[PDB]
């Protein structure tokens, strides 16, 4: 079930592009899964500050 | 498809908000390590592939 | 959406010709206009509501 | 083989789509079956065969309005130093010697918007220049002769005696040859930023 | 050591030069060969280049100076000329030989280029400068494809 | 200031409770044809996400989450707290009252 090698349970991207307009905001990012992940979409989520 | 609908009167312009019940729907396939490929279906009220 | 003018009582409508393979029926509701931004475009400089 | 048009289909709503464009960028409907209102038929879709890989042969039609003279594309601003002050030493009479510190300062002068002419454009940046002397110079006391700079259009020196050195008509003549910038010492015009030295017929040698 | 060193004279155009737009229609036409697709506010794949629709026609009369003298009277005004004893200050004489402007309507065919294989009906038209930003004095940019087949990819 | 201005009668401001929707609605894009998002592979361009101008996703969430689970359970991290309200407001039930 579990490996036992060197894996984080929670990643975090930072946007490596954004745009700005009067009325919104575009943030692009590459969501990178690794050679042995799997990631289940249900757990992702845009975290937003301001 | 013809329908009317008798409604009351409003002082206020107003919208009739309808719902055609459909199977709106998708298929995802992934085939290579660097790629995904959905296929679209919307039965009733379609919009393609 | 359809629009209902004020103090209107009948609201016909139709739809064009087309197939109805799997159709499953109709849920409808009433809405008010200033109650419903369009979402077409990016911003609504006409939903002066809250 | 078929056509595909890429249009820009009015009605309130396909409009309801344009509402934060203008006819340089907007979404418009493919799909024109005509039963269907615009709205209703932009959800749908044109299908081709995934077994083929499929090319346009795309035509196009454009149409504008741009005035000569506008903000967007850079030809309505430039850059000048010219005098601000012209100081007088304590103690010295004032009509005797015009000899003190004088100082200068950039500052980037509009023309106005929409303008269109050549020989216009040229009177406006001069009356710019104006401008400027009107609204800070006068109050500083540069004389009026010490404008620092002006566009001009005339050959100097073509009265000119190689002998005596001096413009033989009394006058410089008056006829265009191609616009000139006149300068006095300390001061200068600016180009980095703007389109009107294309419109001066003045380049840079290595522009790049 | 004068300015023959580093400036160049040349004709002097009211249209100031000109620039290429590029269209680019991101939703239709596929990615051509480096760009990657965006919704970025400029950044859409280029599918055409052109001169924007706007050229300088060239225009000669004598009398030049003749017609600033006469517009020297009929404009009631002296605003563009305060030092008229100032032969240095003097408003400069009109060029006999000048342009102007005309914006032209333009159509183009440009290459048989890639399509992707299905539309949605919503669909996209741009047109940018050399900065890829969008010209705000454009009017009616249209967009026309005869789709057709390149080579089978099912082997 | 004045001795009839002593009368003044003050009545406090209308409450004016502000934060965001329920489960934020609208503060993400979707169904807007303009403003799409985008999922796909850095080889090729082509996006898996292909959303429609008369879908109502945001909609569709509200209602899913009631099929899921309880709406009257309020979490915070999703910003999970139906609108509701008080139904002796919506349907008054005059009893009188004990005096």
């Amino acid at each position: 079930v579990t490996t036992d090698r060197s894996q984080r349970l929670t990643l975090r991207f930072v946007p490596v592009d954004r745009e700005d307009t009067t009325y919104s905001y575009k943030a692009r990012f590459t969501l990178a899964v690794g050679d042995n992940r799997v990631l289940d979409m249900a757990s992702t989520y845009f975290d937003i500050r301001g | 498809l013809d329908m009317t609908f008798e409604v009351d009167p409003m002082d206020e312009p107003t919208l009739l908000y309808l719902l055609f019940e459909v199977f709106d729907v998708v298929r995802v396939h992934q085939p290579h390590r660097g790629v995904i490929e959905a296929v679209y279906l919307r039965t009733p009220f379609s919009a393609g592939n | 959406l359809y629009p209902i003018p004020a103090k209107a009582t009948n609201v016909p409508i139709s739809i064009p010709s087309r197939n109805w393979a799997a159709f499953r029926g109709w849920s409808f509701t009433r809405l008010k206009t200033k109650e419903t931004p369009s979402l077409g475009s990016g911003f609504d400089p006409y939903f002066v509501y809250s | 083989t078929t056509r595909v048009y890429l249009v820009d289909n009015k009605s309130a709503d396909i409009a309801s789509l344009n509402y934060q464009n203008d006819h340089s960028n907007f979404l418009t409907t493919v799909v024109q079956n005509n039963d269907f209102t615009p709205a209703e038929a932009s959800t749908q879709t044109i299908n081709f065969d995934e077994r083929s890989r499929w090319g346009g042969d795309l035509k196009t039609i454009l149409h504008t309005n741009m005035p000569n003279v506008n903000e967007y594309m850079f030809t309505s601003k430039f850059k000048a130093r010219v005098m601000v002050a012209r100081k007088h030493p304590e103690g010295v009479v004032e009509t005797d010697l015009s000899q003190d510190k004088l100082e200068y300062e950039w500052f980037e002068f509009t023309l106005p918007e929409g303008n269109f002419s050549e020989t216009m454009t040229i009177d406006l940046m001069n009356n710019a220049i104006l401008e400027n002397y009107l609204q800070v110079g006068r109050q500083n006391g540069v004389l009026e002769s010490d404008i620092g700079v002006k566009f001009d259009s005339r050959n100097f020196k073509l009265g000119w005696d190689p002998v005596t050195k001096l413009v033989m008509p009394g006058v410089y003549t008056y006829e265009a040859f191609h616009p000139d910038v006149v300068l006095l010492p300390g001061c200068g015009v600016d180009f980095t930023e703007s389109r009107l030295s294309n419109l001066l017929g003045i380049r840079k040698k290595q522009p790049f | 050591k004068g300015v023959q060193s580093w400036t160049l004279l040349t004709t002097p155009d009211v249209t100031c030069g000109a620039e290429q737009v590029y269209w680019s229609l991101p939703d239709l036409m596929q990615d051509p060969v480096t760009f990657r697709s965006t919704q970025q506010v400029s950044n859409y794949p280029v599918v055409g280049a052109e001169l924007m629709p706007f050229r300088a026609k060239s225009f000669y009369n004598d009398l030049a100076v003749y017609s600033q003298l006469i517009r020297s009277y009929t404009s009631l005004t002296h605003v563009f000329n305060r030092f008229p004893d100032n032969q240095i200050l003097c408003r400069p004489p009109a060029p006999t030989i000048t342009t102007v402007s005309e914006n032209v309507p333009a159509l183009t065919d440009h290459g048989t280029l890639p399509l992707r294989s299905s539309i949605r009906g919503v669909q996209r038209v741009t047109v940018t400068d050399a900065r890829r930003r969008t010209c705000p004095y454009v009017y009616k940019a249209l967009g026309i494809v005869a789709p057709r087949v390149l080579s089978s990819r099912t082997f | 200031s004045s001795e009839t201005n002593l009368t003044q009668q003050s009545m406090p401001n209308r409450p004016n409770y502000i934060g965001f929707r329920d489960n934020f609605v609208g503060l993400m894009y979707y169904n807007s044809t303009g403003n799409m998002g985008v999922l796909a592979g850095q080889a090729s361009q082509l996006n898996a996400v292909v959303d429609l101008q008369d879908r109502n996703t945001e909609l569709s969430y509200q209602l899913l989450l009631d099929s899921l689970g309880d709406r009257t359970r309020y979490f915070s991290m999703w910003n999970s707290a139906v609108d509701s309200y008080d139904p002796d407001v919506r349907i008054i039930e005059n009893h009188g009252v004990e005096d």
